[PDB]
RNA sequence: UAAUCUUAUACUUAAUUCUUAAGUAAUAUAUAAUAUAUAUAUAUAUUAUAUAUUAUAAGAGA
RNA sequence: UGCUGACAUGAGUAACGAAAAAAAGGUAUAAACCUUUUCACCUAAAACAUAAGGUUUAACUAUAAAAGUACGGCCCCUAAUUAAAUUAAAUAUAAAUAUAUUUAAGAUGGGAUAAUCUAUAUUAAUAUUUAUCUUAAAAUAUAUAAUUAUAUUAUAUAUUAUAUAUUUAUAUAAUAUAAACUAAUAAAGAUCAGGAAAAUUAAUGUAUACCGUAAUGUAGACCGACUCAGGUAUGUAAGUAGAGAAUAUGAAGGUGAAUUAGAUAAUUAAAGGGAAGGAACUCGGCAAAGAUAGCUCAUAAGUUAGUCAAUAAAGAGUAAUAAGAACAAAGUUGUACAACUGUUUACUAAAAACACCGCACUUUGCAGAAACGAUAAGUUUAAGUAUAAGGUGUGAACUCUGCUCCAUGCUUAAUAUAUAAAUAAAAUUAUUUAACGAUAAUUUAAUUAAAUUUAGGUAAAUAGCAGCCUUAUUAUGAGGGUUAUAAUGUAGCGAAAUUCCUUGGCCU
RNA sequence: UAUAUUAAUAAUGUUAUGAAUAAUUAUUAAUAAUAAUAAACUAAGUGAACUGAAACAUCUAAGUAACUUAAGGAUAAGAAAUCAACAGAGAUAUUAUGAGUAUUGGUGAGAGAAAAUAAUAAAGGUCUAAUAAGUAUUAUGUGAAAAAAAUGUAAGAAAAUAGGAUAACAAAUUCUAAGACUAAAUACUAUUAAUAAGUAUAGUAAGUACCGUAAGGGAA
RNA sequence: AUGACCCACCAAU
RNA sequence: GGCUACGUAGCUCAGUUGGUAGAGCACAUCACUCAUAAUGAUGGGGUCACAGGUUCGAAUCCCGUCGUAGCCACCA
């Protein structure tokens, strides 16, 4: 069993999790989205 | 036990038939395997299923293979009947409350024996990890070098007693109960 | 046991709708009291009176 | 082993990541690019379609053309599930939030019509798996009021002739192949009992949205830090062979590669062959070697009766007689341990560990035992109800499972039994006051808990299970004697994975 | 689907024995929606561990970090039931001094006021309440190391002839809880201005390249 | 002659 | 090997928290019996295994030898 390849891309499944909606719609998400608005981050969510 | 297909069984719950009102005079077919009657009416002593506790409410005691009680006492007054369970305990049940005549079906499901781990599954249980087995960190049987039971009361991952300890006690206890069910 | 407590399941004014009131009506709980009376009791029914417009049902129960 | 940067050394060293190349010409420039030709490798693929993913990697900027029928999305509807949503007072909660209900979301699934092409709109009403056997029937030989015979066996199509309608229409009979495989069908075996959710005609419409569309996808175009022998979903997948998608080949297709050219010392890897031996090797037959159909027969002991054993082993026929593809096929027996089929240390341990089926114990009556829950509501247990659920030990079955509650717990009953908080009281107290009074302390009557103690019980709870001496001429020790315990190791079994001495004595 | 709807009308327009039915278009009326908006400071709820104690449990760390909520330009506090002491002072806040002092502490580590005196500071006093009870108090479990006020449970007053304050008590003294408001001096941000024995590694790029599935990290 | 030995007792219908 | 308990009347077992010169059984001597053996009634033996030491007095005690199950068990 080699390792390594524990990314498996799957676009639908991304956006759910690390989407910027799923950030906004969540407290907890708004909140990381806020602290990255703060820091001067260009790309807040996936 | 014997209600095979092409068989008629009744309800007595809501009141005697208005049909055999018109025609002791029929208490005999009143009791029959497989006919519902508030216990008010069971003749004491008949082997019962499905008993209930609420004089309007489901069954909900002897529901199962093999499951017979018994209308062991009809306290005409305060309302109650004693019963006996399957357990063996002697219990208050609402004397107009729903207790079906018979012994229910599988009279056999005690003799079923599930001979490959697969047909377990099937029926949906999955492995018994044994505490002696595991570690200290995991249930308190665990540890020890070779195989060991560490001098630990049988008890569960929670620490809760398994052999003999009585969980529901004190205030929080059963107060319909009139004798308790025969122990060991 | 109306302490706790479980479970289950019309209309007239006034201020399309809604709320208040009053008037009656209606239901029901009884009361006032009679009816026809029977085994000092009573089936009731009654006009009339009280007075309503979370209940009820089941279980537990100071 | 300071940090950043630069640059050294190893060193022009190792390596250039499974491989088949040649030539001729593009092009008096080409090992490496294109073209042609030869050769080769892959071929149930290195092929052709695709899914997912992605620096567009493409046959590219003059670019991946869709009203729908073997187009998908979008859309309609749901599953698992999710949700600053939902419902004087939905319930619960340091806040966060959580729960329950509603409601809206959620494809991996469902979803109308159609090549004799097709029309979705608005309005009025009113299917777990698995099988396709038998038998019977129709048919060609027999033989020709037979028995055999072996094949046929539900479906789909054109043709011919009719027949009904008038050259369509449809019915009707007529001939018509082997093997697969497929779709609609029917009838049918088991236990493990097999998703959800979204009307009808009739009338009237319908000037057809958007979005994916390349190439890549067993890989140089995704994941693996690399153009990385790793990982990566699906249908196809010439023929000839065969039981088969095995194995050989390979028509067509697609490749021949960011190292070549020589050389082939020692030496290493990967192979082939090997005289006479024949395990002498060695920790140990590790590795290698070994196959006298693969088909059809035939197949023991034992045993839980299961061709389990067993694909038995050997042996046999079909083929073969010097031998003359690949591929499946690799002996037997004793012992320890585990019943089994399984599981486990992804990257050193696959077992003698785990699991298991069975067995027992034990809790819990269901407004329940268990578990979770800053802690609740509540949830799972279960739309289950003691033949259930939870816990616990042992781990199929035969033959069997002896003794003890000491300890420790559990359990039961005792008004045995200490004590904690909680009271009206009023009193000695003090201290203060001028006394009144006030503020403390302190006793003292009432109804004492659980607990412990103590007595049961409970060891398939946790646990535990003697010594000495002496004895039938010697030996042994039935017997005898003492003592001691809560009980005193019982039946098995025994130098065991348990044996120190110990390479125990004896046997093979 | 507000280039909508509901109309009403205007007109070409239809089924229809003008006439009631609709089809546009056109007017007019009337009917709706339109959250990106900071961070810091402040207040409140909850509340650590390392560490300190040369260990360590009390204690510290520390009501700090952290998480939650909410408010404003600030907020908080604020006009005495405060202190004091037989004299007296007169809201609150910040600083100095008092003072590391009284007090306190496994009397260890350690923690530590106030009065008073000055600074700063603004107009700094002022009705808003028909005067404050389940409150004063008390008992008890807690409770800013000193210094208390609060709070769960429960008992529970009194009218100025009163009530808070001091183990207690007696004197005396002071003040009015259970109703209120309050600039300014302050925190923070941003800007302008001025000064820099500050910065060219604190001198403009970049939260970019890039690493990570992600929060996050983070160049030259 | 044969011919060294013999051993058990407990309480009623 | 300093290092825990045990060295008894022939046999077994004593005794315990001192207030010490026990038990049966075996043996000898009677008896009982026809003769044994049981049963019965009569006597036997402790240096309570050796040194030394204490309270008034240790089987007991302290104080350790000649004696009884013994002691190996941080290995990479």
């Amino acid at each position: 069993k080699s390792r390594g390849n524990t990314y498996q891309p799957s676009t639908l499944k991304r956006k759910r999790t690390f989407g910027f909606l799923a950030r906004a719609k969540s407290k907890q998400g708004s909140k990381i989205l806020k602290r990255r608005k703060l820091k001067g981050r260009w790309f807040l969510s996936h | 036990d014997g209600l095979r297909p092409g068989d008629v069984v009744e309800s007595f719950r809501r009141g005697i038939p208005q049909t055999l009102l018109n025609e002791a005079i029929l208490s005999v077919k009143t009791t029959q395997r497989g006919n519902c009657l508030p216990i008010s009416m069971i003749p004491i002593g008949t082997i019962i299923h499905n008993v209930g506790i609420t004089p309007v409410g489901p069954g909900k005691f002897c529901r199962s293979a093999g499951t017979y009680a018994r209308v062991l006492a009809k306290l005409p007054e305060k309302k109650k009947a004693i019963v006996r369970l399957q357990s063996g305990e002697h219990r208050y049940v609402s004397l107009e409350a729903v207790a079906t005549i018979g012994v229910v079906s599988n009279i056999d499901h005690q003799n079923r024996s599930l001979g490959k781990a697969g047909r377990s599954r099937w029926l949906g249980i999955r492995p018994t990890v044994r505490g002696v087995a595991m570690n200290k960190c995991d249930h308190p049987h665990g540890g020890g070098r070779g195989k060991s039971k560490s001098n630990k009361l049988s008890m569960s991952p929670w620490g809760q007693l398994a052999k003999g300890y009585k969980t529901r006690r004190g205030k929080n206890q059963n107060r319909m109960k009139v004798k308790d069910r025969p122990r060991g």
